């Protein structure tokens, strides 16, 4: 699936 | 075959390692053994390289360690975390005693994925799929995980997923919370869906937003779940081991199972009906990975022609009776038999 980003 | 190591103290743990890694930096962790994020130059890619926490300390302990190798270097699937590579500076037998596991390095887990954006039902759709899809390689090897949680599931980018930490153990919390009923209340020999029914709690909490058994602690916590699913029947009690344990369910109020379409109002109703199939009290009529990837909840990631299963693996082992050397030799001759992966 998709884009995730993955530190916040 | 013998690369060259270089030895250096950081964390004050002396770290003893091939030169292809390099940039070694504390990324943590307990009395498993502490890890360290490194850079892979014969791969490129970054990597965890964990230092083990005194594997032969005494025979429980040597025999934990061989059977964590034994269970990392049969790991062969896209959703599951595999040995990348495994080492010690030993030079032979005699003078063994550390080990090197090299893997992964996670960089998010699916709680910070949960943390940094909404997910869509085409995301937990996607997600969910490739926890059953590992979970069926891993059961089809008579491999139990034993300890899913959100902390135990790497996601990338791409939405890729692989499952980490097996619970290896001969043996309020978050570990607890997605844990089978008959696991935590040691009621049978359990078997395979414990992890299907941590992947309803895990699935439920993604269309949510809300743990679902919370409880403070084991009582509590069943009383949650018994909630949820009505009390145990008749036929279940009968499978249930302990004598006590059947005692305290009788002294039960009884309950009727919810229905699950007003628990989880505005979901997709086939993931409604698949968390239905997943959370069940019996372990014997809980879906298996292997027909849950067939639900019409995956339909548009289901492919029979891609979902593999593994390789037999032995564990014969289990039942061996051995002095802490001999789980020390063999632990040595599994390093000294470990292949690399692919390019």
């Amino acid at each position: 699936k998709k884009d995730l980003r993955i530190s916040c | 075959e013998r690369p060259t190591f270089y030895r250096q103290e950081l964390n004050k743990t002396i770290w003893e390692v091939p030169e292809r890694y390099q940039n070694l930096s504390p990324v943590g962790s307990g009395a498993y053994g502490s890890v360290c994020a490194a850079f892979d130059t014969k791969t490129g890619h970054r990597v965890a390289v964990k230092k083990l926490s005194r594997p032969f300390q005494s025979i429980i302990h040597a025999k934990r360690t061989y059977r964590e190798l034994r269970l990392l270097k049969h790991m062969k699937h896209e959703n599951v975390i595999g040995l990348l590579d495994v080492f010690t500076p030993a030079r032979s037998l005699e003078e063994f005693n550390d080990v090197y596991l090299v893997t992964h390095l996670m960089g998010a887990d699916l709680n910070n994925i949960v943390k940094c954006q909404k997910l869509t039902d085409d995301h937990v759709q996607f997600l969910i799929y490739q926890i059953l899809r590992g979970l069926k390689y891993i059961h089809s090897a008579d491999i139990i995980h034993r300890d899913l949680k959100p902390s135990n599931l790497a996601v990338n980018e791409d939405c890729e997923l692989k499952i980490l930490d097996f619970g290896l153990a001969r043996h309020y919390v978050a570990t607890r919370w997605y844990r089978a009923p008959e696991i935590m209340l040691n009621w049978m020999h359990y078997n395979q869906t414990v992890d299907i029914w941590s992947v309803g709690c895990i699935m439920a909490e993604l269309l949510t937003g809300r743990t679902l058994f919370p409880g403070t602690d084991h009582i509590d916590q069943l009383k949650l779940i018994l909630r949820l699913v009505g009390t145990p029947g008749a036929e279940l009690l009968k499978k249930i081991s302990s004598e006590s344990a059947r005692n305290y369910i009788q002294s039960l109020a009884q309950m009727p199972k919810m229905n699950f379409a007003n628990v989880f109002i505005g979901a997709n109703p086939l993931a409604v009906d698949l968390l239905e199939k997943m959370l069940v009290l019996d372990s014997d009529k809980r879906i298996t990975a292997a027909q849950a990837l067939a639900h019409a909840y995956f339909a548009q990631y289901h492919d029979p022609d891609d979902e593999p299963v593994a390789d037999p693996y032995d564990q014969s082992f289990e039942s061996r009776d051995l002095l802490i050397d001999e789980w020390k030799s063999l632990t040595y001759d599994e390093v000294i038999s470990f292949v690399p992966p692919p390019l």
